[PDB]
């Protein structure tokens, strides 16, 4: 697998990098150069930094320099400020053979003044303006439900640990859980309708939706409006991908098609079918109009 | 009837029961001086019905520097000094009765006339007199409590005598203990395991009861006396005649009376039974006593204390020690610097040793009428030694008298010491009652009154009340809702108008750091705290620390306290301490299984929090959130996914208009919290339920509660209905009057109202008692579409104004009893307590258990207050590392222990370099001076590389983060771009661990300073 080759080979080099995201004026105020949630939060941080959160943070950088998951199906892409790391952005793309997949989300992530006595606070930016709650866990407005973020429900060991718990744990629950092929019945309730005709039902309509959700977002408004953080890392990694994708929205086409004949869900599917084939015409068009970097 | 609104904290400390016979006393007190004031003070202010002073003696100028209640006036019409202050003490407290008397004591001095008082204490009195008084004190019927101290120089001395026998009516204040009963068995003698988590906690010989036991129904009521076999077991006397045992019970502990006996002061005057505060020296109490009883005869036998520095003066007390000794029953060794000490320093006098031993004196005489706690039995001995023996041998121009108020400590500390007391900066933090007794030391003492130099500055951000005036005897009811700080501060000048003080009110916080900033730190000389909590503790700890001055502490709970002393380069900090975090009831037992009447107080307070501060909040929130109902009403069409909009929809279908609409809600939620909910728990559980193993689930500490009938003319049911519709009006806004809430009002309001039928549910409940409350379970469609019908006919009825998007926040008064809190929080927590059949609960104690009150009382602020100033006296001496002296004491027992402070730790960073918690290591450069140069400076300075450099919140450089190579060669200002304001700037660096994979080692904070 050539493509596989080159694709491990380049994005190596970008899984993690720094990047200053906060210009800063004379008078010691932030001034953020672009977008991100915790203005507010970070603006008034207290300036008595505990020395083990930096420590800690530091002791975790080289991990998290080292050792970031990078395949085809899914890589993670890790950027910070040039003079903090306490604000966090990272990126990951969704695993294959699930709705999610290929798709980019970008993340907002801070450390909290007590950290790591505290999980982080985590939130989605691909959120489309807080139009589609994409996962169960994870609600529209972006806010991350994890038992590891002590943000679910769990037993002490799902929960955030301040001894064990690392960044990187989070990183792949975020794909082990979230970023999975199956997250209709990941709702309370449902995963006990797992198996019947109406909870699979009602999972295909779920996850037909989800799927001409994240055509939408995930992939034609990233290319149609490219994050700076990862501005030409995003145009390679769609690029190189390209060939997978033409295919995706395909076959996500034809199975919604089998869907839309039913008159429960297959009503709803024709929506979405319409939402799902336009959205393709235009990802086609993007993905010939987008250039190799 | 006890006046609760100033008497709360001591009623939480003392005991209703006490107080009572308490009313009922009359005490009386002989002498005078600084001693017999502050006793008369803590008397006044715990309240006792009658106090009798007396003095034989008239006013002085020397007097001045032992009292703050005389005035220059006072000693110029050389009035009797406690018919002078009389008047002032009678402000302290109008509810206690006052009196005075002057009559001549001497041999031939009647002391029938005594026997009106139940307690006496003598001060300033010569000895064989004392021995009379103390024979007719224990030869009344009932003996009246005899209690003697002195204080002279350094030393002090206390004694204590209730006769023959006196009855200890609680030995200590705690609570009794309750233990659940895992196993017990059918044994000559029987043997009881308890939970095999929960310790035993009790002890060989006492007494406890048993209640709820199955098996032997017949233990329920029986009290038996244990023996501990082990921390989980024990065994309590035959009990093979018993039936079978089956499960449960619950194990009580039960107090008994003990008696005390006390021998006469004369007989006591060999073989004394000594208090012993400092193990390392279990010989010194007794070495005092023979060096005290020898002071006593050369009074005697030359009718005058030693002069200072007399030689003659001091081997003639010598002579006297060394035969006292002799016909002492032990013969201790003489301790020659002790009687020397003791020679030097006889005619002054040392105002907070007095402090420490009038407040423990004055909570031995409120033992003596009460019997709550085990007294002193019989001696026990205070010192200052630690200071003298700091200076070497002085000279006595050092200690002779110069004119001044402050001849009397200038004689024990000597006149350098008192002027260095004078030029002192201090800074004071909370003006409670531990503030305003070191204030008031200071002001005695001379502290700050340099008219160049000394300067004090106190703080404290709250207004005064009538419950603080318990304790803080500073301030009167003409002062509540004023600035107890500026109060303070202009009372202080009445005692002494030489002292030197600034007042604010500010909260010392990290946000106001912006006043306090290091060059305020570094003006300072010392700091001391009087917090109620721990994180202002750290934060001042942490800012002493950095700017490297000595911290003092003292906590004070109940009779409990602790005195924390923190020098710099030589102590641990404050932030050292690390005890263990409270560990807090289980969600599933506070939720769904209580067993104690706290669980349910809490169940209360936080159902009230969540209801009438939470979703207020979130209601007022979300309307700031969302502009009008409309709006939300059109994004839920849409599928828009808000936040606490089905709880607000809720709210707003459930909104009364009027005051019977109110009632009706509030029964409506009486009938859920205490009918519904048990229907429902024991629908999933029921009373017959068994576990994996058979075992009942309803066994303990798992109590099956059982659902309760709603009746109006149930005094706890109208209460509860009378606060809940108060607290619920006050919420929407509805208007009402006291007539509302009359019973006959409430039935004709309830008797139209229908009551609604319970129906069951399969909610799971979350029974792991290692729970926590987690988010919501996701809202069904059905629920949507009943909120969007709701507020859909709440606009169509006009219900969508901004009056019925508004309603108010309350916050939780805790004093007051108009706002109603307490009684609602009392009526649900009693409401519980019988719904699980657990005993029920006084207003009282709910309101010291919701409030977080701390039990307070005047002897332990004073006790604590004379130790502080004496440590802080040591700071400012400079004194080595011995001579600083951390205490913690217990007066219920009644116990006093010193130990050495804890000695600071040296941190091996690497390669055998060491380093203090009072380190900050110093780089010196230039404009051009680079990162590469930093790390070669640190290297060479200290031979240690740094490996990673922090700009506070910034990171300055690490190296496996990209292009920091080149940072190397960036200069200081061209990286750090600081402001003009400092010539340094302060960072963090860390270096590599012996082991790859660790993390770095943390260093000591390092300064830059720009320039040489
Ligand atoms: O949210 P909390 O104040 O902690 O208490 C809730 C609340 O009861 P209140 O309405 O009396 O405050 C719920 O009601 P809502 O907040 O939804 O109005 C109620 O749920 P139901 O209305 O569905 O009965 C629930 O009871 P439960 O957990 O048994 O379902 C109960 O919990 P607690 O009173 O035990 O805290
Ligand atoms: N950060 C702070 N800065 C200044 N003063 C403080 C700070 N934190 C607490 N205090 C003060 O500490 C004092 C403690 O004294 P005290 O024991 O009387 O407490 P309280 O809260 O007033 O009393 P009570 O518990 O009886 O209501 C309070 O008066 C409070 O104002």
């Amino acid at each position: 697998k050539s493509l596989e080759e080159k694709y491990v080979a380049v994005m190596k080099k970008l899984q993690f990098d720094t990047f200053e995201m906060v210009s800063e004026d004379e008078d010691g105020k932030l001034g953020f150069k672009v977008n991100y949630h915790y203005m507010s939060q970070v603006k008034n941080a207290n300036d008595a930094n505990s020395a083990a959160r930096a420590r800690r943070l530091a002791q975790e950088a080289v991990t998290l320099s080292t050792s970031l998951p990078l395949s085809s199906s899914s890589s993670v892409f890790v950027r910070c400020d040039e003079e903090r790391l306490d604000i966090m952005k990272v990126l990951i793309t969704g695993p294959a053979d699930t709705p999610y997949a290929n798709g980019c989300f970008e993340f907002d992530v801070y450390f909290p003044q007590d950290y790591p006595s505290s999980p982080p606070l985590v939130n989605l930016e691909t959120t489309g303006g807080h139009s589609v709650r994409f996962n169960p866990n994870l609600y529209n407005d972006g806010k991350v439900c994890l038992s590891i973020l002590n943000t679910w429900h769990g037993r002490p060991e799902e929960k955030w640990n301040p001894q064990t718990s690392s960044f990187l744990q989070v990183l792949v629950s975020v794909q082990s859980l979230i970023l999975v092929a199956e997250p209709y019945f990941n709702e309370p309730g449902y995963e006990r309708s797992r198996g019947t005709p109406s909870g699979t039902q009602s999972s295909r309509e779920y996850d037909g939706n989800i799927r001409q959700a994240t055509v939408k977002w995930a992939m034609l408004e990233q290319i149609r409006n490219p994050s700076p953080c990862f501005k030409e890392v995003i145009h390679k990694h769609f690029y190189l991908k390209r060939v997978e994708i033409m295919a995706q929205c395909e076959e996500w086409i034809a199975d919604i098609q089998q869907y839309s004949s039913d008159k429960r869900v297959g009503r709803t599917m024709s929506h979405h079918a319409a939402a799902l084939k336009r959205h393709t015409a235009q990802l086609r068009e993007e993905l010939l109009k987008l250039p190799c970097p | 009837e006890i006046d609760d609104a100033l008497y709360s904290r001591q009623r939480y400390v003392l005991g209703d029961t006490a107080m009572q016979k308490m009313a009922k006393s009359h005490v009386f007190l002989s002498g005078m001086g600084g001693l017999g004031l502050e006793i008369a003070k803590n008397l006044v202010l715990a309240g006792i019905k009658a106090v009798t002073i007396h003095d034989t003696e008239k006013c002085q100028a020397w007097d001045l520097g032992t009292n703050f209640f005389l005035s220059e006036d006072d000693v110029v019409n050389k009035r009797n000094r406690a018919e002078a202050v009389l008047k002032h003490i009678a402000e302290l407290n109008p509810y206690v009765h006052v009196t005075s008397s002057s009559v001549p004591f001497n041999e031939t001095t009647d002391l029938s006339f005594l026997d009106k008082y139940q307690c006496v204490v003598l001060t300033e009195m010569k000895l064989p007199l004392q021995k009379k008084i103390n024979d007719f004190c224990r030869s009344q019927c009932p003996p009246i409590k005899f209690i003697s101290a002195d204080v002279h120089g350094i030393w002090s001395r206390l004694f204590c005598d209730f006769g023959d026998e006196f009855e200890v009516l609680d030995t200590t204040g705690e609570e009794p203990k309750e233990i659940f009963i895992s196993n017990i068995t059918q044994a000559n003698p029987g043997i009881v395991t308890c939970l095999e988590n929960h310790p035993h906690k009790l002890e060989t010989g006492q007494f406890l009861t048993f209640r709820e036991i199955n098996g032997m129904t017949g233990l329920n009521g029986s009290i038996q006396q244990i023996t501990v076999i082990s921390p989980f077991s024990f065994s309590i006397g035959d009990t093979t005649e018993l039936e079978p045992y089956l499960h449960g019970g619950i194990a009580v502990q039960v107090k008994t009376p003990k008696t005390v006996f006390f021998e006469s002061l004369e007989r006591q005057l060999k073989h004394p039974k000594c208090l012993i505060v400092d193990f390392s020296n279990p010989e010194a109490p007794l070495e005092i006593h023979t060096a005290m009883l020898a002071l006593d005869q050369f009074q005697e036998k030359y009718s005058r204390k030693p002069n200072v520095g007399c030689q003659q003066d001091s081997e003639e007390l010598l002579k006297l020690a060394t035969s006292i000794s002799e016909t002492l029953e032990e013969k201790p060794d003489v301790n020659a610097d002790i009687v020397h000490w003791l020679s030097w320093t006889a005619q002054g006098f040392l105002s907070p040793l007095a402090a420490a031993v009038g407040g423990v004196a004055s909570q031995e005489v409120l033992k003596a009428v009460t019997g709550k706690f085990s007294p002193l039995c019989q001696w026990l001995y205070l010192e200052a030694a630690d200071i003298v023996e700091s200076l070497g041998k002085p000279e006595c121009e050092e200690f002779l008298p110069r004119g001044d108020r402050y001849d009397a400590l200038r004689a024990c500390i000597g006149d350098t010491l008192c002027q260095k007391l004078q030029n002192l900066n201090i800074f004071l933090v909370g003006c409670g009652a531990i503030g305003c007794e070191m204030l008031k030391n200071f002001a005695l003492l001379g502290v700050g009154t340099s008219k160049e130099k000394g300067m004090i500055t106190v703080t404290d951000p709250d207004l005064i009340e009538k419950s603080n005036l318990n304790r803080q005897f500073l301030f009167r009811p003409h002062h509540i809702q004023k600035p107890k700080s500026y109060t303070a501060a202009d009372a202080t000048l009445k005692i002494n108008s030489q002292i030197k003080i600034d007042a604010h009110l500010n909260k010392v916080c990290p946000t106001t750091e912006t006043i306090y900033n290091d060059e305020f730190y570094t003006k300072q000389d010392v700091i001391i705290t009087a917090l109620d909590n721990v994180e202002a503790r750290r934060y001042v700890d942490s800012r002493c620390l950095a700017n490297l001055r000595p911290l003092l502490d003292s906590g004070t709970m109940g009779t409990k306290g602790h005195t924390e002393v923190i020098v710099p380069h030589l102590t641990e900090s404050y932030n050292s301490h690390r005890d263990p975090p409270e560990e807090e009831i289980p969600f599933s037992t506070l939720k769904s299984f209580p067993a104690a009447i706290e669980h349910t107080i809490q169940w209360a307070r936080d159902k009230f929090e969540s209801s009438f501060s939470h979703k207020p909040s979130l209601f007022n929130k979300f309307w700031q959130t969302y502009s009008s109902a409309e709006e939300v009403l059109q994004k839920i069409q849409s599928g828009h996914s808000l936040e606490g909009c089905f709880q607000v929809i809720k709210l707003l279908s459930r909104r009364p208009r009027n005051w019977s609409q109110c009632v009706e809600l509030a029964r409506l939620k009486f009938e859920k919290y205490f009918n519904h909910k048990a229907l429902q728990l024991l629908h999933c559980f029921p009373l017959d339920i068994r576990l994996k193993d058979g075992s009942l689930f309803w066994q303990s500490p798992k109590r099956p509660p059982s659902p309760i009938k709603f009746d109006l003319n149930e005094p706890l049911h109208l209460s509860f209905l009378q606060n809940a519709a108060k607290l619920y009006a006050t919420v929407y806004c509805i208007p009402f009057a006291e007539e509302d809430l009359s019973a006959d009002a409430l039935l004709n309001i309830l008797s139209e109202v229908k009551i609604q039928e319970f129906k069951p549910s399969n909610k799971v409940v979350q029974t792991d008692e290692t729970a926590r409350k987690p988010d919501h379970v996701p809202i069904s469609s059905e629920d949507e579409r009943n909120a969007i019908f709701q507020l859909e006919k709440a606009i169509l009825s006009n219900e969508a104004t901004k009056s019925d998007l508004q309603m108010a926040v309350l916050s939780f008064e805790k004093d007051d009893d108009h706002n109603g809190h307490i009684d609602f929080i009392t009526a649900a927590s009693n409401l519980r307590a019988k719904m699980y059949s657990i005993e029920p609960a006084d207003r009282f104690k709910t309101k010291r258990i919701a409030g977080k009150i701390i039990p307070a009382i005047a002897t332990t602020t004073a006790t604590v207050s004379g130790l502080v100033a004496l440590e802080m006296i040591k700071v400012t001496g400079g004194y080595p590392f011995e001579a600083y002296k951390n205490c913690f004491l217990n007066l219920a027992i009644p116990i006093v222990v010193f130990t050495e402070t804890t000695e600071v730790r040296k941190t091996k960073i690497r390669n055998g370099i060491s380093f203090t918690i009072w380190d900050r290591w110093t780089v010196h450069g230039k404009e051009d001076f680079t990162l590469l140069d930093f790390i070669n400076a640190v290297k060479e300075k200290y031979g240690i590389e740094p490996t990673m450099v922090v700009q506070g919140v910034k990171m300055l450089y690490v190296p496996v983060m990209p292009g920091h190579a080149k940072r190397l060669k960036l200069t200081m200002h061209k990286l750090v771009k600081p402001t003009t304001e400092k010539k340094y700037v302060d960072l963090t660096v860390s270096f590599a661990p012996d082991i790859d994979g660790d993390e770095d080692l943390p260093g000591p904070p390092v300064r830059y300073y720009f320039s040489h």
